[PDB]
């Protein structure tokens, strides 16, 4: 109920934010979860600073398309931050 | 690297790699910021002195890339190559050698909005994770 335009683009940024965490090779990484953290969050603010130009309509929906993104980004970056975290002990 | 995944790079870096050459001291600048790790050892660049070493570096970087980029096809060795220089002579860090990448491609980001896009980003991030020595 926030827009059938931003609906979509929603669901845009996280499919590219998928292939991009799917992609990406743990055996080449040799960087601390410390550091892979703030790697996925620039990762992350990355895609909202991008749609930000992207969300159509007013400021209250502008903010409210943004938000539900990062709530979802996080969602898949989170098994991603976790899957990476148990790369460690193994 | 798929022939796809490489039209792909070419593609990404045609539209958003031609400034690059001119973001060496503010990527570096994000490294040791978002990563202060990498900021207690390095030895590098004379920066007690200046900005002119990192400054050229930055070129050194944007150069690579371009004619790294430029041959995918024909020689995907050439980061490895480049990575294994600094790793084995330079005395530079794989992980900062890497991270430098990413703090590039976060500048980039920053100074091109609609052009680096989430898949101009992707793809530039699989190559540049294309660091392995390839046979
Ligand atoms: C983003 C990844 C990087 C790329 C693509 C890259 C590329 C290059 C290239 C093409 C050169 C010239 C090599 C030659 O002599 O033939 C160079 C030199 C050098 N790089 Fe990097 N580099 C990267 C990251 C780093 C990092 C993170 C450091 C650490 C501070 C670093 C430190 C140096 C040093 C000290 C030299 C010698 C510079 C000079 O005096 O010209 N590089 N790099």
């Amino acid at each position: 109920a926030l827009l059938k335009a931003n609906k979509d683009l929603i669901s845009a940024g996280l499919k590219e934010f998928s292939v991009l965490l799917n992609q990406q090779v743990f055996n080449d990484a040799l960087v601390s979860e410390e550091d892979m953290v703030t790697v996925v969050e620039d990762w992350m603010n990355f895609y909202i600073n991008y749609y930000r130009q992207q969300v159509t309509g007013e400021p209250q929906e502008r903010d409210k398309a943004l938000q539900e993104l990062r709530q979802e980004l996080n969602t898949l970056a989170n098994p991603f931050l976790a899957k990476y975290r148990d790369f460690l002990k193994s | 690297l798929s022939p796809a995944d490489k039209t792909n790079v070419k593609a990404a870096w045609g539209k958003v790699g031609a400034h690059a050459g001119e973001y060496g001291a503010e990527a570096l600048e994000r490294m040791f910021l978002s990563f202060p790790t990498t900021k207690t050892y390095f030895p590098h660049f004379d920066l007690s002195h200046g900005s002119a070493q990192v400054k050229g570096h930055g070129k050194k970087v944007a150069d690579a890339l371009t004619n790294a980029v430029a041959h995918v096809d024909d020689m995907p060795n050439a980061l490895s190559a480049l990575s294994d220089l600094h790793a084995h002579k330079l005395r530079v860090d794989p992980v900062n050698f890497k991270l430098l990448s990413h703090c590039l491609l976060v500048t980039l980001a920053a100074h091109l909005p609609a052009e680096f896009t989430p898949a101009v980003h992707a793809s530039l991030d699989k190559f540049l994770a294309s660091v392995s020595t390839v046979l």
